């Protein structure tokens, strides 16, 4: 139990404070590959539609 | 090349060829049982032509059978994990550390182990003890200034160990 | 610098008026107080140089070798008994008193503004080694090795002097900033050629290349611990000082006229890698490594790249603690068995179970182990050999390959395998040994967390 | 902080996840418990640590320079004109790499947020990285290590004087 | 009678030696990792204001880390 | 991405713990390959979380920090990222290497000098996720030669016979 | 006197001092060179750093 | 503490003295005593062995020197330190030297040989182009954006 | 003294071949499509690789019936070929070993 | 049936078949003797030298001092310069030095002249 | 195949070369046979960060698989229907790239061989 606190806990608040402050107020540092968006889908952030696709036929 | 004569004999270099043909032979053949028959057929290869009095007979099939045996060996044959090339050999090499070493610890780590440190205390006096004059004049009184040979006389004349004895006893276990 | 300057002369009657049993305490101790204040030097910004004095002042490729040597000092200087314990007083303190006037006249020439002082004090470090190595050589042919360093470094070294003083007396005053500053384009004529022959041809003498280098091999194993580090580490770095300051002049010419100094350095690495590959005298392969190492430099230098000049003073700084340190491993073990050969003293992996860390850590940083800072050269000298000419890198990995080889068969000779089990001396690994290492290995490894010291002018 | 306008991002786009089926989720669970594990106490941390960074009050400010005047106004000798001049180049060669450097970062930003397909939307930031780079390999490049200022103003002139023979043959 | 002695050459030396290395080493990594730590954590490390009207800065003042 | 980034990193810095258990160890353990096997396990559990996260959202990374030598148009950091590959790997190495830690429990139990067998190992395992987790090529080199020696090393473990060395 | 006060007083040393070579001066200048030269529409790093007004090229 | 005249100057004439010296001093039987001979590239008179030495020497004779098949006391051929195992092994080969060396350059020969058939005689399904839907994904390639729309359509079958 | 009754052997052998059962197809189904799968092949193009272990396992078997035999033939060479681990380890470090360090004493050394 | 076993100088000549060893001179018994009786004085001074309770330091080998000294030292003495010695000394040291020089002439020469043109790929090409 | 075997022991000409494959020029027999609806929004397929080389025809519904996998992901074995579906237009891609191949394979035997048959 001992074991499982301390290294799932220690390090992970170690580094979560290190990647937040020092991490990301330096700019150019993690970057991510951005989420794919499909046109079903609404936008979380702001909130709008995306237009579906149009007719399938001749399948 | 071998200690105690300066050529083998020639028996035991038809002995040698027996042995590691029928080694060769294992490796080559599984199964054991068509191994034992092909075992069978060399002794009876071995035994039709044991009986010939002569000695340069004796000796032109002795090359011929070492021709038609390096023509037909085995590539990988199976040599057992203690031999030379073997699996293992000297695997545990590792921790054979010498018992001449052992003495240069500190008084702690001696006063960790008290019995075989005192033992080993009194079979280092009995080797000091016993060295300079019997193993001495047994080595300085029988031999020619010219030796001859490699095998060494045991002591029998009244009492102690046998000349030459102390990194031959004292050697590991081989297996640590 | 002259807070560096006083402080070595005074550490030497230091060595005199203490006691007997005392000098050893108070030398070591005042020497790493030396070294303290001399990593206080590391200022240097940007834009210039800085300058103590019109006498002295510091590029930042002089700071690190600066550092190098007032750090080597006292290791070496600990590291210098136990073959001498048993001698004299008086001839114990000469011997320590001479390392001490050559540290000075070491930092006299890291710190040399002028290069006429450069050149004095050049040969006023070449004068004590030669004192050193032939009275405690400990063999029969330290007279041979002693004379062949001395008249090599001089005959190679000494045209040197007439072409520092024409260069004084058609352009004015040698400071390296007016020398700098001034200095003009020299033509393809061939008094040109022969200045650049001169200048160039005594620093190839003094780095060693191929064709002067068995200079070396014998001033290292006919030669003391103290006079083997000192030669091999601050010398030969000191040589590559030399040739890095004095290039700045003729420009034009070193295209035309430097093509077989390179072609020589090239060919004589691969072969001298492949010389330290087959030898018994354990000493003398770091000796050849040395060779390989600093031909690598050479080419290095007489490229005229960033990159090249970087990777170059990396090079330099990461191989002189790796030679000094592996020269001090064959010490402990000649001190060991009195054998100085490679393939009697087997075994040593059963016994002395922690000299195995340090034979293998050193033979790594010897390896190009990837975050060190002698990959960091190496690799920074092929970018810049590589845009030199598409074709030369073969004959750097090649040197790259045999040097992993012939590095680890000098690890896995001497330390694998069995015990000959008539050797019954040896006795357990001395604190004192395990300290020369610890001061060894430490500083390269917190190098290779932050390698932006060493790193030189063009950073 | 930093400029968003010297070290750009686009616009953050975030879906909405629609589950289809109920499992449910257990990446939602376990980012639950690790913000309350994780989220809560490193920010209490750091909010007494700033509380503690602003009871009193440190500051650093920038280090600027002036203009000194030219390398082009310096006369034959004159090593007190041509120190100044040659420094002030040398700073001006420290931030022009750096130049490069924010450029490069921002083609990496570029290749990284805009996933697979790497053409859209990256072609203004690879057209001026060919740009300065293009102005970096003419006017920095091939001097070598001994560079002063002088070689640099060598190439200037003797790059002019090539392109007006060009443009005299081009008349 | 199923365990024998074992040999291993003089641990002694090896566990001196590293007891004495770690020891003093860590006799002040620790002091001067807990006054760094002091430092950065209760004097702060600065702002980034810009230089006022009429007024001139020394040659510090100009550096982010208070130990620098 | 907070959970993302963070359990990466602990899957990284999760195997630097016990080279500082041998390192101020100064009292001898026993239980030193529990340790390893245990420590390992919890590697691979916190490394199954954002491979999950991944499958299940898309959204790749790159983190990159600590830049040493940013000297001329260049500039070098610890630069790792996580993408298809990169973190579908690490999980099924992760997961090997652990019943490896309990094949090694058992079978080298007879020779007493398993402490320094699980730290070269365990090393082994750090240079090769070094290699697996990089961008930055350098860094794939520096993982590419740490792993070459550690396998000179692992393969020259039984020292004696010269096949082995050879 | 050669690890507790040497070693790692002098790692601490090293390890941040002044910015060696003017580094961050030169990440923060250049950070707000090209926020000035962005915003003020002509392109960054300009070639011909010497200004061909104040240039006298031989003749021919 | 060693002899001066346990060195090697010069070599083999003339033949009583020098070569009962050398038999005297190498310990070594007299008609097995051979310099190379001097053909002046050094070698002094340091005699000539039957050169492989090492995978020989059976190793069940227990001299004592165990992993490098010496007895302290035989002249150690001139070139030990290409010898010992872990560096060459100059075993008798199971097959031949030559025969070897001949079948395994010319399977060299016929794997590449027939690799070059195989780049000249490629096989292919029975399949035309990959369609490709906007000018052969124009726009998704290296760009020009408004410089070259290159007229290129496909059509159903 | 052949031993099994052993926890973590067979701990370990249960966990490798719990993942060698699953854990192929868990990996190698929930994955996004990075390519163009095939999925249109003639006959004999997708049975093929069945054919082919299947037929090997028929050649494999009936070398092991012949293997049941006693006939003890001779080698032919093309077993020395496919058993000496092919001719290159011998060939390259019986050379490349005696060139190199013969180009070493020679040349360089003395 | 055998292909007689043609020897080389990588594939060693086995003990078994040589085939002198099978013809035998009275003299290569003498000899055999004589050698064993070499060995037999050798391991004997070794062994006698081996035991001692009293020693402690190394043995003093002089087969391999004597091998030392003899490949390092003593190959300068003897020398002198012959065709032979001459002819493969200019060949191993001058050669193919002048081999790699010419083709290092060839590149740069080929390089410089193909960016006087400037077809290179230096569109970009900073670190140089 | 048998196409392999006759373009490499037959005549040079009528197996037609992969790789160069519009050697007779479209509308030879169509004329006014052309859909290509392609209705799959090219800037929401750039919107979905999808793979080149599948930016093709038949990708409207990997756009739907990519929906529903995503959608519900813990069911592992959730979409199955439209990854069918998807493959079944793949399948109708490669049988018209096959017509594609024996149309160009039949008019260059036929026509060539009449043209060069009765020039
Ligand atoms: C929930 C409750 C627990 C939460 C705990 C979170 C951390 C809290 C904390 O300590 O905050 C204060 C503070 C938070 O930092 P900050 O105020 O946001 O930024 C300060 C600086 O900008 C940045 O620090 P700096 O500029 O002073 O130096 C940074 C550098 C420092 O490294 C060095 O200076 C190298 C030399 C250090 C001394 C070595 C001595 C010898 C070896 C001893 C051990 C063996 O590297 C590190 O500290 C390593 C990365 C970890 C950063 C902190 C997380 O933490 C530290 O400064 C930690 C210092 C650690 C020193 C090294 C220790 C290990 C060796
Ligand atoms: C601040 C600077 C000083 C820090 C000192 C920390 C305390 C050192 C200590 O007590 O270590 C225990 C340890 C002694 O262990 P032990 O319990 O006495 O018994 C181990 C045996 O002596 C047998 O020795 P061993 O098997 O431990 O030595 C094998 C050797 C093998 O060398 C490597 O593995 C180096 C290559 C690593 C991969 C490169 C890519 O070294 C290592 O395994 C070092 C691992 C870390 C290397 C990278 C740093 O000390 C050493 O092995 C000596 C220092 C090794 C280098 C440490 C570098 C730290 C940075
Ligand atoms: C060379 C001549 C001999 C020199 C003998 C003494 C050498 C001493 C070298 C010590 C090097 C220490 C480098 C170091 O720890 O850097 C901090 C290193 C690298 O950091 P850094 O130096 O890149 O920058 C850190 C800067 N601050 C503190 C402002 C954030 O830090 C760590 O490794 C973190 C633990
Ligand atoms: C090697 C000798 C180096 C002598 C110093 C270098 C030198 O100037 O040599 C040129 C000298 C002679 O050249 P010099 O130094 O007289 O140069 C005269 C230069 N002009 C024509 C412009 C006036 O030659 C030698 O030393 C020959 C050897
Ligand atoms: C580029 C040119 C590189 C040249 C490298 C020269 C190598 C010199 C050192 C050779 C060496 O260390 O040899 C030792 C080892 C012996 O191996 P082996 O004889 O097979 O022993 C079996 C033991 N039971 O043998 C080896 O380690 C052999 C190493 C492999 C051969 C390398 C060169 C040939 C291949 C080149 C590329 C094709």
């Amino acid at each position: 139990s001992i074991f499982a606190f301390t290294h799932v806990l220690i390090p992970v608040w170690i580094i979560h404070y290190y990647l937040k402050y020092h991490v990301t107020t330096k700019p150019y540092t993690i970057v991510e590959k951005k989420p794919r968006i499909f046109p079903g889908d609404t936008i979380l952030e702001t909130g709008e539609v995306i237009p579906p696709m149009k007719e399938f036929p001749d399948q | 090349f071998l200690p105690s004569a300066a050529y083998l004999t020639h028996q035991q270099k038809v002995l040698q060829l027996y042995k590691r043909a029928l080694r060769h032979l294992e490796s080559r053949c599984v199964h054991r049982d068509k191994y034992r028959y092909f075992a069978c057929l060399l002794r009876a290869r071995f035994d039709e032509h044991k009986n010939e009095k002569d000695m340069v007979k004796a000796t032109q099939l002795l090359r011929e059978a070492e021709k038609e045996f390096w023509h037909g060996q085995h590539p990988q044959p199976y040599i057992f994990p203690e031999s030379p090339g073997g699996t293992s050999y000297e695997r545990y090499e590792c921790y054979k550390v010498p018992e001449w070493c052992l003495d240069d610890w500190h008084p702690s780590e001696k006063a960790m182990y008290p019995d075989y440190f005192a033992k080993r205390e009194q079979w280092k006096k009995l080797r000091r003890e016993s060295w300079e004059r019997e193993v001495k004049q047994l080595q300085e009184e029988t031999p020619v200034g010219g030796p001859r040979t490699e095998a060494l006389p045991p002591a029998r004349k009244q009492g102690d160990l046998p000349p030459l004895w102390w990194h031959i006893v004292t050697r590991p276990r081989e297996r640590p | 610098m002259l807070k560096y300057i006083i402080p070595t002369m005074m550490l030497m009657p230091l060595t005199w008026l203490s006691k007997n049993s005392m000098i050893w305490i108070n030398t070591t101790l005042h020497s790493l107080l030396i070294s303290l204040t001399s990593l206080l030097l590391l200022n240097q910004f940007g834009d210039n140089s800085l300058n103590f004095s019109l006498t002295f002042f510091s590029d930042s490729l002089s700071t690190p070798l600066l550092i190098l040597t007032m750090w080597l000092l006292p290791l070496m200087l600990m590291a210098s008994q136990h073959h001498l314990s048993k001698e004299n007083l008086a001839r114990k303190k000469l011997f320590i008193s001479m390392l001490i006037l050559l540290q000075l006249f070491l930092i006299m020439t890291f710190t040399a503004t002028e290069l006429i002082f450069f050149y004095i004090m050049f040969e006023a470090t070449l004068v004590p080694t030669l004192i050193i190595i032939t009275r405690w050589g400990n063999q029969t042919e330290r007279l041979n090795a002693g004379l062949y360093f001395l008249f090599y470094t001089l005959a190679g070294s000494l045209p040197l002097l007439v072409a520092l003083i024409y260069i004084q007396n058609t352009m004015g005053s040698l400071n390296f900033l007016i020398l700098q500053y001034w200095v003009q384009p020299m033509p393809n004529s061939w008094s040109n050629t022969f200045m650049w022959l001169a200048c160039m041809m005594a620093f190839m003498v003094k780095m060693p290349l191929y064709g002067l280098h068995l200079w070396l091999p014998k001033a290292h194993v006919e030669a003391p611990i103290a006079g083997s580090m000192v030669l091999a580490a601050i010398l030969l770095k000191l040589g590559g000082y030399g040739m890095m300051r004095i290039t700045l002049l003729l420009n034009p010419i070193t295209d035309f006229m430097a093509y077989p100094f390179i072609m020589l350095s090239l060919w004589g690495m691969i072969m001298t890698s492949s010389i330290c590959l087959r030898q018994t005298d354990l000493k003398s392969l770091i000796a050849y490594s040395s060779v390989s190492h600093m031909a690598l430099v050479i080419v290095a230098i007489l490229i005229q790249t960033p990159w090249s000049y970087m990777g170059a003073t990396a090079l330099m700084i990461a191989h002189g603690l790796t030679s000094s340190m592996l020269f001090c491993l064959a010490n402990s073990n000649y001190e060991r068995v009195h054998s100085r050969t490679m393939i009697l003293a087997r075994g040593l992996q059963t016994l002395l179970p922690l000299m195995a860390a340090w034979w293998l850590l050193a033979s790594l940083t010897n390896l190009a182990l990837p975050p060190s800072i002698n990959l960091i050269g190496e690799l920074f000298v092929v970018m810049s050999t590589f845009s030199w000419s598409n074709i030369t890198i073969i004959l750097m990995g090649l040197n790259m390959v045999i040097t992993a080889l012939y590095s680890l068969y000098m690890l896995i000779t001497t330390q694998r395998g069995k015990h000959t089990h008539h050797i019954n001396n040896i006795l357990p690994s001395f604190t004192r040994e395990n300290a020369l290492m610890s001061l060894h290995m430490l500083p390269l490894l917190l190098l290779s967390l932050n390698p932006k010291i060493i790193l030189g002018p063009l950073y | 902080s930093w400029d968003k306008d010297v070290y750009p991002e686009p616009p953050r786009r975030t879906p909405a996840p629609s589950p289809q089926t109920s499992l449910p989720n257990p990446i939602t669970y376990l980012t639950k418990a690790f913000d309350l594990l994780v989220d809560r106490p490193v920010t209490l941390v750091r909010e007494f640590i700033e509380r503690q960074h602003a009871k009193n009050k440190y500051y650093y400010y920038h280090r600027e320079f002036r203009r000194v005047p030219d390398i082009t106004e310096c006369h034959e000798k004159d090593v007190l004109c041509m120190f100044e001049a040659e420094m002030q180049w040398k700073r001006d060669y420290k931030v022009d790499q750096e130049i490069v450097n924010i450029i490069q970062e921002r083609l990496k930003a570029c290749q990284q947020r805009e996933g697979e397909s790497h053409r859209q939307n990256c072609a203004k930031e690879l057209q001026q990285f060919t740009q300065v780079v293009k102005a970096y390999q003419d006017r920095y490049h091939d001097l070598g290590a001994h560079y002063s200022a002088r070689k640099c103003l060598a190439k200037q002139k003797q790059r002019m004087l090539a392109e007006r023979k060009a443009t005299k043959e081009a008349a | 009678g199923k365990r024998l002695f074992i040999i291993k050459p003089s641990g002694f030396y090896d566990k001196r030696f590293l007891k004495l290395l770690r020891f003093y080493i860590l006799l002040t990594g620790i002091p001067v990792v807990i006054g760094i730590t002091l430092i950065n954590v209760f004097i702060g490390e600065a702002e980034l204001a810009e230089i006022p009207e009429g007024y001139v800065p020394e040659h510090w003042e100009y550096f982010k880390h208070p130990i620098s | 991405m907070n959970l993302f980034s963070s359990l990466t990193l602990v899957t990284l810095i999760l195997l630097t713990m016990p080279i500082a258990a041998i390192n101020f160890n100064t009292h001898k353990f026993t239980n030193y390959p529990l340790y390893v096997k245990t420590t390992i396990s919890c590697a691979f559990i916190t490394s199954m979380i954002p491979t999950m996260m991944f499958i299940h959202t898309g959204q790749e990374m790159i983190i990159s920090n600590w830049h040493w030598l940013t000297i001329q148009t260049l500039k070098l950091s610890l630069s790792f990222k996580m993408d298809f590959f990169s973190m579908m790997f690490v999980p099924v190495a992760l997961f090997v290497t652990w019943s490896i830690m309990e094949f090694s429990m058992w079978y080298m139990h007879s020779d007493p000098n398993i402490n320094q067998f699980f730290k070269y190992l365990l090393l082994f395992l750090i240079t090769m996720l070094i290699l697996v987790t990089a961008n930055n090529l350098f860094q794939l080199f520096i993982g590419w030669e740490g792993v070459g020696i550690m396998s000179f090393l692992l393969i020259g473990w039984w020292y004696g016979r010269t096949d082995a060395n050879t | 006197f050669g690890f507790s006060i040497v070693l790692v007083l002098g790692s601490t040393f090293v390890a941040y001092l002044p910015d060696y070579r003017m580094q961050e001066w030169a990440r923060r200048e250049a950070e707000r060179l090209v926020k000035y030269r962005e915003a003020h529409g002509l392109p960054l790093m300009e070639s011909n750093c010497f200004d061909p007004s104040k240039i006298q090229l031989p003749e021919d | 503490s060693h002899i001066t005249k346990d060195m090697l100057p010069g070599p083999y004439p003339k033949t009583p003295e020098e070569r009962a010296a050398a038999a005297k001093k190498y310990n070594m039987r007299v008609e097995d005593y051979e310099p190379y001979p001097d053909d002046g590239m050094g070698y002094g008179d340091y005699p000539k062995l039957p050169d492989r030495s090492q995978q020989e020497r059976d190793p069940w004779y227990d001299w004592d020197h165990p992993d490098l098949r010496l007895n302290w006391g035989e002249p150690m051929h001139w070139d030990l330190d290409m010898y010992i195992r872990n560096r060459v092994d100059t075993s008798p080969t199971p097959v031949n030297w030559n025969l070897m060396c001949k079948h395994l350059f010319g399977f060299v020969a016929f794997m590449l040989f027939m690799f070059w058939v195989g780049e000249t005689y490629p096989t292919y399904q029975p399949v035309g182009p990959k369609q490709y839907p906007y000018n052969n994904l124009y726009l998704e390639r290296g760009g020009d954006p408004n410089k070259e729309p290159e007229p290129v359509v496909h059509y159903e079958i | 003294n052949i031993n099994e009754n052993n926890p973590f052997l067979i701990n370990s052998i249960k966990r490798l071949l719990i993942g060698s059962l699953f854990a192929g197809f868990i990996i190698s189904n929930n994955i996004p499509p990075m390519t163009i799968p095939q999925m249109t092949m003639p006959h004999y193009l997708k049975m093929t690789a069945l054919t082919v272990t299947i037929l090997g396992f028929i050649l494999a078997l009936e070398i092991s019936n012949t293997t049941h035999y006693l006939k003890f033939n001779y080698p032919s060479n093309t077993f020395k070929f496919s058993n000496l681990l092919g001719y290159y380890p011998t060939i390259m470090h019986r050379l490349t070993p005696y060139m190199n360090l013969t180009m070493s004493q020679k040349s360089a050394s003395s | 049936s055998f292909p007689k076993y043609e020897p080389s100088r990588l594939a060693s000549l086995p003990t078994t078949l040589d085939p002198a060893e099978y013809d035998i001179s009275s003299e290569t018994r003498k000899a055999q003797a004589e050698r064993l009786a070499i060995r037999s004085r050798l391991k004997r001074e070794y062994q006698l030298q081996y035991n001692d309770p009293s020693r402690r330091g190394v043995v003093e080998d002089p087969a391999l001092i004597r091998w030392t000294c003899a490949r390092s030292a003593n190959v300068y003495p003897n020398f002198r310069p012959n065709t032979k010695t001459s002819l493969l000394g200019a060949l191993f040291g001058i050669g193919p030095l002048i081999f790699w020089y010419y083709v290092f002439k060839t590149d740069r020469d080929r390089k410089e002249k193909l960016i006087q043109e400037g077809k290179l790929d230096r569109t970009f090409n900073i670190s140089y | 195949g048998a196409h392999l075997a006759r373009r490499y022991l037959g005549d040079a000409s009528v197996e037609p070369e992969p790789l160069r494959m519009p050697t007779f020029p479209p509308d030879y027999g169509f004329p006014e046979r052309k859909e290509r609806e392609m209705v799959a929004t090219q800037q929401e397929m750039n919107d979905a960060q999808l793979v080149l080389q599948q930016r093709d025809y038949c990708a409207h519904y990997l756009i739907r698989f990519l929906k529903c996998k995503r959608d519900s992901f813990p069911n592992f074995l959730a979409c199955k229907h439209e990854q069918h579906d998807w493959d079944y237009c793949e399948h109708l891609d490669y049988v018209k790239r096959m017509k594609e191949f024996e149309r160009e394979r039949r008019l260059l035997q036929r026509k060539k061989r009449r043209e060069q048959r009765e020039a």
